[PDB]
């Protein structure tokens, strides 16, 4: 959150909040209940954002459904779609947080060395992402849209 | 070059006590400027630098009182445990008033780091030996894997009232004996002695 | 490290569920409690020396600690004890500020009372010296956010104890 | 404002076997803030300093300081 | 590093006299443009990579260059030239921000053309490779936005050259 | 660290005896057993990190511990539980090639119980995975070989124990 | 090579050459007929080495071949079995070095970033090589193909 | 550290009151006994090697404590004994100067208890070599000095048991 | 670092082209005397102490530059001269065992000019004691290995002038 | 508590498993020698008083332990010690007849460590003493019967250093 971070950097300069850092708290508490109305809005639509989303991501990258590929066979891609569930779970969050703290800490520190693993490609993951973000950017309003649109380029740059 | 790469994966396991690959997003330093350039060619300015980064606050700045971060600081740049109250007061006047960037500062350029270390080593698990409580606190600080405890292996030094009285000890006690009754006796050079009580 | 928000979030995030309705309520109540969080913080920031010179007056001078032999008297341990309210001060401003008292637990409170009494230092005088700056920032800030600057401070002096 | 330096640090202390060209003669980007501490370590060491340059930041200004 | 507004404030401040009117005004010119700014760096934060990746194709794929011998022949040195590309990308996006080309002199330029020289990278293929990331990133961020980030793209060129 | 040919040495050295015959054996029986822990060594080496795939694919996933409130979950958690699993497969193939399980419990098992109970780390799981990796290695490099490789598995299991 | 890597070991602990180590050197240069034979065998089948093997990985990997993959088409798919060359060509640099660090100097320092900016799979291209291996214990006979087989697995082992 | 001097301002400065009439006859004893200690320091610095030679010979060697496994045994191990009791007689003479045993409670004693049983350094075994020591010193400065280097040489007995 | 192997697979990577029956060649030609090499290596390797003191005696010795005020005279100066050969032959042996100048001239002659300039020590002298050390060390390993040798020799000795 | 027998069934039963054959072959190992280790008790049993007068005799006796001064002077401390001396090899032969140290781990030596150093009892003393137990009672009960008394006095050892 906004909040810590700011603790945060004032604990590691030992220095109580500048003035600078008490407005920018300032501001976000003020914004707090639209951002927990963009939140509201993405969770009640979560299920379509995820099942559209996954499919323009087939059409956008075909190998990934194609035999060999990661999400093939219906048990595989179920799990992808989940895996797309999840990171719209963190948006939700770093939207309330007002930060892209949460979604690093949860679903973003070692998100390469995790799909290196499970032998699934990051970047493909990042297309997904984009597209649940366009339709997440539909249903928003046009200033609603680019704050959740932003926090989903947060995570569409840490996956490439 | 493969050299240098060894070198900066091995500043990553002694700074941060693990190689970085999980806990980073992405990898957040350049090693260009230590690599084939005089930017960070000092290793003391690439460990510094790692020091004052953000992973490292992350990592023991940000979840450990002060104390633990300096009994950590010292392990991870200069290979041992505080070494006396003294150091450990320094270092707490400087994680009060100045920060991590200042506390890490410090040690790095501490003229033990240079001495021991110096400018193009990678800082190594010193086994010390002189200064007296240091080694049996370091080998506690070091036999610790990362993230074990939350305790603090050296809490500070505490001070010891002496058993042994002294002005009991053998040389006073003949010094104080003789003083006394040298003075209680007659006195050298002087016209009056029989006055005196 | 955490917050208010960050609290909420995590406690549903163990679930996997979606933040509901009663944690969205949660969130709000901090919200509406933020601006007043940032006033006092800003206050106390402004007074941060003269709360630390009011509260030793009141309770630490002109005793026996700062008298010869009492642990307050030569001027390093003067030094360090106004070190360590300021340190109580600066830490309780980011609790408050945070809306929880992680930050307490996890860089003031661990292995504290241990070292005081390692050196030496009267757990029950230093627990005494901060209410005493609780109730000088306390006032300072007002009484709503003295509730608040109070609950963490009372943390303090529990672990202290 | 990292100054950019070239320094000599010769020592009578230890001679050494393994390879002490590359302490010996150097050129290091050193910070501002740094750079008197440093300053003052290798004029202790006794090295002679051959070149200062301000590599980055500007030779004065007021504010914006990097 | 200097913002627009932190070099204005500076130069009022070594005259020393308080802000003149004209200093007003180019204020006001970096606060009218600012919002304009901050979209653009969200836009080529999500396509970093993608910007990188495609100018990469455009010029410095399939040439004699990266063909063996020609300095990007080699795996580290191919993701040496990427990274480089990726750093120039992301330092020009702090410039534009900025709405100053103090961060590029500090940070990048400096140094930067003797040490290639000294590596024997081909600073003329570099500025075309960079060249072409300015037209990818103008397509994705648009025109004016992309006209205000070739001036610090150019900024680059020129240090380089 | 110790091997099988230094564990000897050292045991004759604190009786003060030249190496017997029972120790010349004890070396023998090393040497005639060597090559084939040289090429199991190269063998899973080549294939470490597909050995910590299929043991994470056959016991830690799909299973509540990936879910989340299972510690496996997060991202975080994830990537160092399958560098624990590295960790393991390479001190066991440290082991296996030395012939001794002194590097296990020096570099290993020593701390490891305490640090993963601190943690919350199931001890039970892991031993699990671990176990699972002890299947997919001794397929990979052989029976003889994989028979070598489960004396310093199971080693490690013990002390998680 | 092996002289280099002992020289340079000497270099750093300030001694002249051990003689066991003089008698390494020795060995290797003595050796060295036949290391050029297997390189030599190496280079002569280049082309049904890189070809057989590149088959067999798409095969075993359609989804690299696959459209919307980083292989589609034959212009792409011609780049691809170029890569297998080039490691193909290291791997006998190798051998006739008798040391991996002519290999990992040339390309398998950073091949994780240049192929994710490529946006190659790099478990698709180890495969790939093991598949190259594979191939290379036909042409080499059994004590030989151990010889390669070491280099191979070096390659891959680093690749994954 | 504190001296017979230091000790006796220490005390007086606990209590808050200038240098007593009691204070200085303590300060002027130490005073009239300087020569002496001089004197005894002067002789066990030019003899230190030969101390320990006899010490180590009367007590330490011979014996299986300098023979395959004893702790002595190994040139390593036996480098490190005859230099720990050079360490003892150099701080045993240093309290010797300074009148006082804090520098040996300070410095030698902090946790060399812990140190030599975690090392496996058999306690009795050094216990016995700096009698020998403190009988070899004795004899070397005289019976008046001997009986003060033998009260530290004593403590540092005490410390170690 | 670069050997004969290491250039000619080099060369061949420059080309981009598999080794060649030429380079095959070349690789041969350096197996052959290979040979030579290594035993040359060890003659000098234990003979080193005596062909740096007859060098040093040869022309360093009995003159100004050994006297008071020439450069070598002080003890920890002759300690330096003495080092320094013994780096130049330690090197030398590198290179010849090799069959390439790379170690040479990356490892040893660059900077070596700017340390000896400023510290002023006579290079002349260096370079006529290095002179010597050739003459010597040709003595001891053979006609056809001084040969392999003294080109490495004399390599140094441009690089110092 | 435990046996070689109760150990090997309760391993089986940590694993959840009825006896297998492994086990049932470890048992059958355990009832073989157990007429031998029965032998071996009614030897020491019968000489327990002398084993332990010779082992005094040889290592605790005419030394200054049991002259004024020593931890054994004193009637009341010398028969302590050697009622010590009887605990240590009545619960040695226990272990011997169990067949595992279990007995020697829970009893013997939990916190004994600590008693010793509290009493002021000399650790390397006892040792010695235990050490000429195990000589002569190996002796008594023979070669192979010895070695099994000898590591469980051993363990003694350990424990106590
Ligand atoms: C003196 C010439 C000037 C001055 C001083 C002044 N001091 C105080 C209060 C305190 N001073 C001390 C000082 C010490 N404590 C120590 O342990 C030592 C070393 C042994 C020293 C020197 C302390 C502890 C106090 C606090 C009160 C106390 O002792 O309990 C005051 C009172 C401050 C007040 O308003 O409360 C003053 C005025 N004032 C001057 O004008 C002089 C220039
Ligand atoms: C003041 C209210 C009381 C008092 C204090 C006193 N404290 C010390 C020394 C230390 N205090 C700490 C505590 C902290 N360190 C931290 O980093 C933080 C915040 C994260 C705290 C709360 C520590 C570590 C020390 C020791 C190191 C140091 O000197 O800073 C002393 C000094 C004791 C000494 O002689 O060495 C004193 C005197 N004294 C009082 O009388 C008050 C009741
Ligand atoms: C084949 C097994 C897999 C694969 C690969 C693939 N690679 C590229 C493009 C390039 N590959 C390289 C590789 C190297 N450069 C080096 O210096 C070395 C070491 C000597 C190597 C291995 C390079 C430089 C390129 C860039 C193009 C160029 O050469 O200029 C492509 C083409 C990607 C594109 O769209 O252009 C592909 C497809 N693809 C697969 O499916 C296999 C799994
Ligand atoms: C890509 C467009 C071209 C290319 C580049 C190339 N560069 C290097 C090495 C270095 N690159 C830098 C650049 C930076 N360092 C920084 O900190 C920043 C931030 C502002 C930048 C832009 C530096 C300092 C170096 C030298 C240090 C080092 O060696 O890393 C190489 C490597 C050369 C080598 O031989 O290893 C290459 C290949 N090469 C090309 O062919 C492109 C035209
Ligand atoms: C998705 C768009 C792409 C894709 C993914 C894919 N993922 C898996 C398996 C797993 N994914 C995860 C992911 C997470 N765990 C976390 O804790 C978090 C943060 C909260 C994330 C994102 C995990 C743990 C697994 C393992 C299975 C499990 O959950 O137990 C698979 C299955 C892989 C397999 O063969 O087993 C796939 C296919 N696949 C695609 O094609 C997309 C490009
Ligand atoms: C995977 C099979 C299971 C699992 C693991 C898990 N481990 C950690 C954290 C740590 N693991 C270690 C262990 C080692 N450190 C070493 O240096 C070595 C080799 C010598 C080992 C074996 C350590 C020190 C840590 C803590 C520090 C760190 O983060 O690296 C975690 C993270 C726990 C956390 O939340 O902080 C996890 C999740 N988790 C599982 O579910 C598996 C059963
Ligand atoms: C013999 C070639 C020369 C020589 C030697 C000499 N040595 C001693 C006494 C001791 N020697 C040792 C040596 C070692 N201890 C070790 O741990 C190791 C490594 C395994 C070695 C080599 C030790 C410990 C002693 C002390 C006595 C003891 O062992 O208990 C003596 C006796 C000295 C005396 O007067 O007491 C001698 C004479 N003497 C010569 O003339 C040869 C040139
Ligand atoms: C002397 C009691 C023993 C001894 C010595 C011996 N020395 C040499 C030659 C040289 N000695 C020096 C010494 C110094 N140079 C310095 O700068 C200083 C400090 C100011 C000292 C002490 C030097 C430089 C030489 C070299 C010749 C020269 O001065 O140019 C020799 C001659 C060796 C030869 O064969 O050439 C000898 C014999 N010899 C003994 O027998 C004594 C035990
Ligand atoms: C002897 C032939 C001549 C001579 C030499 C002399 N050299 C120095 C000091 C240095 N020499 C070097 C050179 C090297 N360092 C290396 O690591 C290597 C191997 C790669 C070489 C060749 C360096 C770096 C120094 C300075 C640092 C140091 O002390 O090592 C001195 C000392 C100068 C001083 O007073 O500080 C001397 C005297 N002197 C002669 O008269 C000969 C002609
Ligand atoms: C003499 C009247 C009778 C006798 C005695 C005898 N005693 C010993 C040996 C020892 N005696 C002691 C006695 C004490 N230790 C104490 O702490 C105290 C209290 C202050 C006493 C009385 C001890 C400890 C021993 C052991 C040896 C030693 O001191 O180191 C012997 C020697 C036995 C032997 O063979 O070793 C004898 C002969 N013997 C007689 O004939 C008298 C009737």
């Amino acid at each position: 959150s906004v909040v810590t971070k700011s603790i945060v950097n004032a604990d590691a300069e030992a220095r109580y909040l500048s003035p600078g850092e008490l407005d920018r708290i300032k501001n976000f508490v003020s914004t707090g209940e639209r951002r927990l109305r963009i939140a509201q809005t993405l969770t009640e639509n979560r299920e379509r954002i995820v099942k559209q989303a996954g499919d323009q991501l087939f059409q956008k990258r075909p190998d990934v459904v194609s035999p060999g590929g990661n999400a093939y066979g219906e048990e595989m891609t179920a799990t992808c779609l989940r895996d797309l569930d999840y990171y719209l779970r963190l948006v939700t969050y770093g939207i309330v947080a007002g930060d892209v703290t949460p979604i690093e800490e949860i679903g973003l520190v070692g998100v390469r060395e995790m799909y290196n693993s499970l032998g699934t490609p990051i970047p493909a993951v990042a297309e997904g992402i984009r597209a649940m973000k366009n339709v997440a950017c539909s249903l928003l309003s046009a200033e609603d849209a680019a704050e959740a649109g932003s926090y989903f380029d947060f995570v569409i740059g840490a996956m490439q | 070059k493969q050299n240098l790469q060894l070198v900066i994966q091995a500043a990553y396991r002694q700074v941060f006590e693990r190689d970085v690959a999980p806990y980073i997003v992405r990898d957040e330093f350049t090693a260009l400027e230590s690599k084939l350039s005089n930017g960070e060619i000092t290793l003391k300015e690439f460990i510094e630098a790692l020091g004052c980064s953000e992973l490292y606050q992350k990592e023991f700045y940000t979840p450990y009182p002060n104390t633990k971060v300096i009994e950590l600081g010292t392990k991870h740049f200069l290979g041992r445990a505080p070494l006396d109250q003294a150091e450990i007061r320094r270092y707490n006047q400087i994680l009060a008033t100045q920060g991590l960037k200042a506390f890490v500062q410090a040690l790095v350029s501490s003229a033990e780091y240079a001495q021991a270390f110096g400018e193009d080593t990678v800082p190594y698990r010193r086994f010390p030996t002189l200064p007296a409580a240091n080694f049996p606190n370091t080998e506690k600080l070091h036999n610790q894997l990362t993230k074990q405890s939350d305790a603090i292996v050296v809490p500070s030094f505490a001070p010891v009232k002496p058993r042994l009285d002294n002005t009991k000890l053998p040389l006073l006690s003949r010094a104080i004996a003789e003083q006394e009754a040298k003075a209680r006796q007659a006195d050298p050079s002087k016209p009056r002695f029989i006055e005196l009580g | 490290m955490q917050d208010a928000i960050t609290a909420v979030i995590n406690a549903s995030d163990v679930q996997g569920k979606y933040l509901d309705t009663a944690a969205m309520e949660k969130l709000k109540a901090y919200f509406a409690t933020g601006e007043l969080r940032v006033r006092a913080a800003s206050v106390i920031s402004a007074n941060a020396a003269n709360i630390v010179k009011e509260a030793v007056a009141k309770s630490l001078l002109y005793s026996d600690i700062t008298r010869p032999g009492g642990n307050m008297y030569t001027t390093r341990r003067y030094a360090a004890c106004i070190r360590d309210l300021d340190y109580y001060l600066r830490y309780a401003t980011y609790a408050m500020l945070a809306g929880d008292p992680s930050i307490l637990d996890e860089r003031v409170l661990n292995g504290l009372k241990e070292t005081y009494n390692s050196l030496g230092v009267p757990i029950a005088a230093t627990v005494q010296a901060i209410q005493a700056m609780k109730e000088v920032t306390a006032s300072l800030v007002g009484a709503d956010a003295g509730k608040e600057m109070g609950i963490y401070f009372d943390y303090i002096c529990s672990g202290l104890s | 404002r990292m100054f950019k330096i070239t320094a000599c640090v010769p020592s009578q202390t230890r001679i050494r076997t393994q390879r002490e060209l590359q302490n010996t003669y150097f050129t290091k980007l050193v910070p501002y803030e740094n750079w008197f501490r440093e300053q003052q370590r290798i004029q202790k060491m006794g090295g002679k300093i051959v070149k200062v340059e301000l590599f980055t930041g500007k030779p004065g200004v007021n504010t914006g300081l990097a």
